[PDB]
């Protein structure tokens, strides 16, 4: 059980699996799946914020090397600072409540598999944007949330003004 | 949801025209009644009732389609043509 | 024809109809077209510099003349910065001294050296 | 008023840059009290009342110093003209 | 609404109103894959995590500052605010 | 829809909705009366800290 | 950071109350001019959106008070002279923060109805999936500031590890240097202007519905985004497309 | 495909292999002329992309703009710029023939006309083609974890070393490369399906095979550019002349 | 420009539909609106008895310019209609069999 | 004076009359004043 990793990995599961298995699982399943997985992400980060008031001792996780070149290294590094946990509890709360909300608000809409998928990747690249521990991972999340905002504002590709 | 019928449009437009003051009578109203001749409406009172009918059905009318609905039956068929209610 | 760059394109065209450029948005929407989304009939001649007069073109507002709207925008801009800059003069003074610091302004605490006391130092 | 803490004691208790003055001696139990609970606002109120009262005393001597500054400006303004 | 759609087209995210008949049966597989992947990646990244503060002992950091001072003395390098 | 151009009926809200309006309504005005009362000298601005 | 925290809970309840009343109208219209009175028909979405609007105007006892009014306090409390000016600017926004919120509480719940009768027959409450997040975020947007204020607004706090320079830090200065007038003033006027916009919307309704030619040009400036989109589109987008066509 | 994936990178190779070893003392005197021409071919070709009626021609001018980014890392006199030009050249050689497949294979074999004005709303009859068109669009711009951004980023950084003011206006290429590409992508992806185009077959297995390979091979370089540093760490140090 | 006729009728009916719709989105209240609309009606009732073409065309384009001064930024549109926000959300795809282009593979 | 005077009456009648339009404006005010009076008297 690793608190710093399940904040990252669980909205990645909640995004990759609605796309790769949406035809196979169906909307009625992928609604409740993406919902409950963001719910347990949100509960894990409340419990971590409760831990972090005990000791102000952040946890980071380290990954492989992005690039080594002469005076410059970039690693994938993920660190929940107090600023990071402040933003993180807010965005996971608003995310999970909007997932539960859009279960019932979108039940007449056709394509809510792709919709709940894109909501979850929006949450996921927001997660990586907040918890990154250099200026590079901040950039990766910073670009891909704009990419999601393309894919989210233009959800009705039929409508001209949305595009 | 909520889906209209033909008789719903009928009893909406009849009650609409019963609310209106410058009609001749509340008793001569039919499905096939001319607004201009049978109801005693001006060139400009038929326009006020086309404004009220388009507000009442929640739908918008261009100027080319507003003049054509001279009788009430043409208005009922025309309002039933659109998907919006 | 109507725009200036459309007139700049005129001596280049040869055996091309040179039709009036009209916005595809400011066509009325209730006339029946072949494509309702394009607002365009099946064989209708496409203008000199079409893609500025497309449905995918700019939004092309119609409620203000553009020179007038330029004036109104720069007017609100200038009135805000002028009002704030003049209101910097009608300001009251404050009632406290800006607060001081021990250990000669914490100069050892914020890095610092005895020769570098002025660059990394506080009020004392 | 509390005594000024030592420079080494500031280094030990890791008090921030802007909190270190002749009142920060009342800060280090407070935060420690704040770490015993989980920063909950109903709890640990006596010590933050202590620290606030110490800071009110600092504020009063700040305002008296600013008052002392305002008299000498008027006095030099009258003395420079005459 | 429930307007009619063509069934010839196949999209990976499902199509218009994708609801297969065995969606509980496939939901069992998807919960298995999701729980197994989450537990496996959470246990795999366990030794790569570390605490932020208190990893190395303070005597090492004071010695590193001392060696920095030695290397800075050898090259005769002034401070920033010395001018 | 039984009437047109005439007086509407009083609506029918279900019992679970109209009790939850009263719970969210009661906890608003109760919590505001708590926080006005417990922070009354600070919130309004009283006992100023300038020396006399 | 504290305002960024509480603001999220606020606005999410605002957008979801708005979507609940757009979803409940059979028209699914968005014009507030065509909503009309819906107070007796939708009491739940009303009590949600009014908790959100009262938090939004920093009415005290809600977390908008604690997030929002202390920034207006800190504009006056700062050391530099020029900050006094933005006090009034931030102050002006707070009064502005009332008035449109009163509009989006008035014309959709209190006013005489504007829509046709059938949507008032078919107006009903939304599902349980729409109701429960609004409930939970109403509770959060009430209690979050009183719970987390010790964390983000202490007399001295060591939670956020950022390092203010010792002179840019004016937080002890700002709490004490406020006169009674400057602190009492945004509270009382954000109350009074809210009740003012309500009571002037019912009883008179001519002050806002004048037909001066000059106020209509001014209103149409402020309607079309302080003509910004036009000043973006014709002079940057369209000129850019012409010079790219050159 | 062989032209825009390999011939342009062959001349990017020839500026390294032939010029930077024995024209060094020349090369320093002339880096501002190269920066004139490089910035002036990034700005003015990517701006001419906006007014295009044809569809393969847009991806052509896109290739011009990316090679214009590429060569100011070569002449940057930096370790970063040389490595960024190589990773740009290899990643553009992946991503760009996939775009020429999307305009030429899936879209000219079916309709035989390349004018942009015919093509609208390709999503509702071909969902997975529209999926490709968007994720190959975003891989072209400089949206990260794709290897195109690693090339663009290290090239712009190396070009900022050698002259900062040329890097300041060189950096707006991230904007200018997004404008025309997403302006094409939303016109192809969205709208009611076109009245001109009758519905045709979905993307076949061979085309999806080519696409999957050319997209994985961008993503591997995007997630970890260190996978080919084992070849270049000699040749990043080789061409540098900092006395 | 012309007395009592069907084309002049079409013009004046179009202008009256305009002036009602135009007044509709300025005014939020029902009561002030229906007062104002009765007034507008009284302005059209005071006219429409004009004999000459000269003063008729004079008042005609004068009230056309008076109609142009009171234009509104966003007209109230119903959402399912081309000014609206529900316009073209899911336009249903037309039923088409697949055209084929290759002899060998789909 | 008003030609649509009998249509536009139901807007001002039973549900949207002025005394009814302000009914659920403060739903839990009457409960919370009693609970706050009880908490006022019970704290001592
Ligand atoms: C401290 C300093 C503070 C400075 C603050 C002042 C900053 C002002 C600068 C603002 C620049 C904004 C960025 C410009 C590029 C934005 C592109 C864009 O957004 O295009 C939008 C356009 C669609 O918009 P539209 O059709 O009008 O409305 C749709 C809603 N239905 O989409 C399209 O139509 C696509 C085709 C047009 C794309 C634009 C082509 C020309 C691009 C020119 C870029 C110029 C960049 C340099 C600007 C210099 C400004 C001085
Ligand atoms: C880390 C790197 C991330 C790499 C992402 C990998 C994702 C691969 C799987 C993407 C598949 C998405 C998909 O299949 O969407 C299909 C969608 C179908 O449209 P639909 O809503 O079903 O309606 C059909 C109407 N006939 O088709 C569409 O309508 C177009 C929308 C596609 C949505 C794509 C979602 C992923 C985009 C990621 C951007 C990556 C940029 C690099
Ligand atoms: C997408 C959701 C995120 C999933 C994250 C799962 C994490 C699993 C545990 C990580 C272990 C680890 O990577 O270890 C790192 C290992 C060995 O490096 P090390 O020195 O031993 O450790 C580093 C820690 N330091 C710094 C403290 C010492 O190198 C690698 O593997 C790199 C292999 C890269 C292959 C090319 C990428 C292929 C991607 C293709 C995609 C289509
Ligand atoms: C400062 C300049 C503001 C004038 C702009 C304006 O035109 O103000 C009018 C607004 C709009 O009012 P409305 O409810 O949308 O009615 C719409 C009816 N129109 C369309 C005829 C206006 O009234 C206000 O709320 C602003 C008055 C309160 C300001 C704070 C005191």
């Amino acid at each position: 059980y690793n608190a710093i990793s399940l904040i990252i990995i669980l909205p990645c599961i909640s995004w990759l699996f609605p796309l790769f298995f949406g035809r196979q699982l169906g909307y009625v399943f992928v609604t409740r799946m993406t919902s409950t997985l963001i719910i347990i992400t949100t509960l894990i980060t409340y419990y971590y914020f409760y831990q972090l008031l005990g000791n102000n001792n952040p946890i980071n996780l380290e990954l492989f090397n992005y690039l080594n070149i002469d005076y410059l290294d970039i690693n994938y590094n993920f660190e929940i600072d107090a600023l990071t946990i402040t933003m993180l509890l807010a965005i996971t709360t608003i995310s999970s409540m909007v997932h539960i909300y859009s279960i019932g608000y979108m039940e007449t809409d056709p394509h809510q598999v792709r919709f709940f998928s894109l909501l979850s990747m929006f949450t996921f690249w927001m997660i990586i944007l907040v918890t990154g521990s250099n200026y590079f991972v901040l950039f990766v999340g910073w670009e891909f949330i704009g990419v999601t905002s393309y894919l989210l504002i233009s959800f009705w590709v039929t409508r001209l003004q949305a595009m | 949801a909520h889906v209209l019928t033909k008789d719903m449009i009928q009893e909406r437009i009849v009650a609409l025209l019963e609310s209106f003051d410058k009609v001749n009578d509340a008793k001569n109203i039919t499905a096939t009644a001319n607004l201009t001749s049978d109801l005693g409406l001006d060139s400009l009172d038929v326009v006020e009732v086309v404004m009220a009918i388009e507000e009442e059905f929640g739908l918008e009318i261009p100027d080319h389609d507003a003049d054509e609905i001279k009788t009430v039956q043409q208005a009922i068929d025309y309002v039933s043509a659109q998907p919006a209610a | 024809i109507r725009a200036s760059f459309d007139k700049a394109e005129e001596p280049m065209l040869g055996d091309y109809p040179d039709i009036d450029p009209f916005p595809a948005q400011l066509k009325n929407p209730y006339k029946k077209y072949d494509d309702q989304q394009d607002r365009r009939n099946l064989e209708e001649p496409l203008s000199v510099n079409d893609d500025l007069y497309d449905m995918w073109s700019p939004d092309r507002f119609t409620h203000f003349k553009n020179q007038d709207a330029l004036k109104y925008f720069i007017g609100f801009l200038t009135i805000f910065f002028g009002a704030s800059y003049v209101a910097t003069y009608f300001v009251p003074e404050k009632a406290a001294i800006p607060r001081e610091f021990p250990y000669e302004g914490l100069w050892k605490e914020s890095g610092g050296t005895e020769k570098s006391k002025a660059f990394f130092g506080q009020r004392s | 008023f509390p005594p000024l803490l030592s420079q080494e004691d500031m280094k030990k208790h890791k008090i921030l840059l802007a909190y270190r003055d002749r009142c920060a001696a009342l800060l280090v139990p407070l935060n420690e009290c704040r770490k015993k609970n989980y920063y909950m606002p109903w709890a640990c109120g006596h010590e933050r009342h202590e620290y606030e009262m110490c800071e009110v005393a600092d504020f009063q001597r700040r305002v008296k110093a600013m008052d002392k500054l305002k008299a000498e400006k008027i006095e030099q303004a009258k003395a420079a003209a005459a | 609404g429930r307007y009619p759609f063509p069934k010839d087209v196949i999209s990976m995210t499902g199509g218009w109103w994708a609801n297969p008949s065995n969606w509980k049966l496939n939901g069992l597989f998807a919960t298995g894959i999701a729980v197994g992947l989450a537990l496996w990646v959470s246990t795999a990244t366990l030794p790569y995590t570390r605490r932020r503060e208190g990893i190395t002992s303070e005597s090492d950091i004071s010695k590193w500052n001392a060696a920095a001072g030695v290397w800075r003395e050898r090259h005769g390098k002034i401070s920033t605010g010395e001018a | 829809n039984y009437k047109w151009n005439g007086p509407l009926p009083r609506p029918h809200v279900s019992a679970g909705h109209r009790i939850a309006t009263k719970f969210l309504g009661a906890t608003m005005f109760f919590w505001m009366f708590l926080r006005i009362k417990e922070e009354y000298p600070a919130m309004l601005g009283l006992h100023n800290f300038y020396p006399p | 950071l504290f305002h960024l925290l509480g603001h999220a809970f606020f606005k999410a309840l605002l957008f979801m109350s708005a979507g609940s009343i757009i979803h409940s109208i059979l028209n699914e219209s968005q014009d507030i001019r065509t909503y009309g009175g819906l107070l007796s028909y939708l009491p739940y979405t009303y009590i949600c959106i009014t908790i959100a609007s009262l938090s939004l105007m920093a009415m005290p006892g809600l977390t908008g008070y604690y997030t929002k009014d202390i920034i207006i306090e800190s504009t006056y409390g700062s050391y530099s002279i020029s900050n006094y000016v933005v006090y009034w600017i931030a102050y002006l926004s707070a009064v502005l923060t009332c008035v449109y919120s009163m509009k989006i509480l008035y014309l959709t719940f209190y006013s005489n109805p504007n829509n046709n009768t059938i949507t008032y027959y078919n107006a009903h409450e939304s599902n349980i999936y729409i109701t429960l997040p609004m409930f939970i975020l109403a509770i959060f947007a009430m209690f979050a500031g009183w719970i987390l204020k010790d964390i983000y607004l202490g007399v001295g706090t060591d939670f956020v590890g950022t390092h203010i320079l010792p002179n840019n830090f004016s937080y002890f200065d700002t709490e004490f240097s406020i006169t009674q007038f400057y602190k009492l003033l945004p509270l009382i006027s954000a109350i009074l202007v809210s009740i003012l916009i309500v009571v002037l919307n019912e009883f008179f309704a001519i002050v806002f519905n004048l037909n001066n030619k000059y106020i209509n040009t001014v209103y149409s400036i402020f309607n079309q985004k302080l003509v910004s989109d036009q000043i973006l589109n014709h002079f940057i987008i369209f000129k850019g497309l012409v010079t790219s066509g050159n | 495909m062989i032209l825009a994936g390999l011939i342009l990178k062959l001349a990017l190779y020839a500026i390294l292999r032939l010029l930077l070893p024995l024209l060094c003392e020349a090369q320093i005197l002339y880096t501002p002329m190269i920066y004139i021409i490089s910035l002036l071919t990034i700005i003015l070709t990517s701006l001419a992309t906006l007014r295009q009626i044809d569809l393969k021609v847009i991806i052509a001018y896109s290739s011009i703009s990316h090679m214009g980014i590429a060569i100011l890392g070569v002449c940057s006199n930096t370790s970063l710029g040389i490595y960024g030009s190589i990773v740009l050249g290899v990643a553009h050689g992946f991503v760009s023939p996939a775009l020429f497949l999307i305009v030429g294979g899936i879209l000219y074999d079916r309709y035989h006309i390349r004018i942009v004005n015919y093509y609208k709303g390709l999503t509702t009859y071909m969902p997975q083609l529209a999926t490709y068109i968007i994720i190959l669009s975003f891989a072209n711009i400089g949206t990260p974890l794709t290897g195109n951004f690693t090339g663009e980023f290290l090239s712009l950084q190396g070009g900022f070393i050698r002259n900062p003011i040329i890097g300041g206006i060189s950096c707006i290429s991230v904007l200018l490369a997004a404008i025309y590409q997403l302006k094409l992508t939303n016109k192809l992806t969205g709208g009611i399906s076109s009245i001109y185009m009758h519905r045709t077959n979905d993307v076949t297995i061979r085309e999806k095979f080519i696409m999957n390979i050319l997209i994985i091979s961008t993503l591997i370089i995007g997630i970890c550019p260190q996978i080919m540093y084992n070849l270049l760490y000699w040749t990043v140090n080789n061409y540098i002349y900092i006395i | 420009p012309v007395p009592f006729s069907a084309a002049n009728k079409k013009l004046v009916t179009s202008m009256y539909r305009q002036s009602l719709k135009l007044a509709r989105n300025w005014i939020s209240n029902r009561q002030l609106f229906r007062q104002k609309a009765v007034e507008i009606r009284h302005k059209f009732d005071q006219n429409a008895q004009i004999s000459n073409p000269r003063l008729l065309a004079r008042t005609l384009d004068e009230t056309r310019a008076h109609l142009y001064e009171f234009r509104h930024p966003d007209p109230i549109v119903p959402p399912s209609f081309p000014g609206g926000t529900k316009y073209e959300r899911n336009v249903p795809p037309r039923m088409e069999k697949i055209m084929q282009h290759n002899l060998y593979e789909p | 004076k008003d030609p649509w005077a009998r249509r536009e009456a139901w807007r001002y009648q039973t549900n949207f009359t002025r005394a009814n339009r302000f009914k659920g404006a403060a739903p839990g005010f009457g409960i919370a004043v009693v609970a706050f009076g009880a908490y006022l008297a019970a704290e001592k």
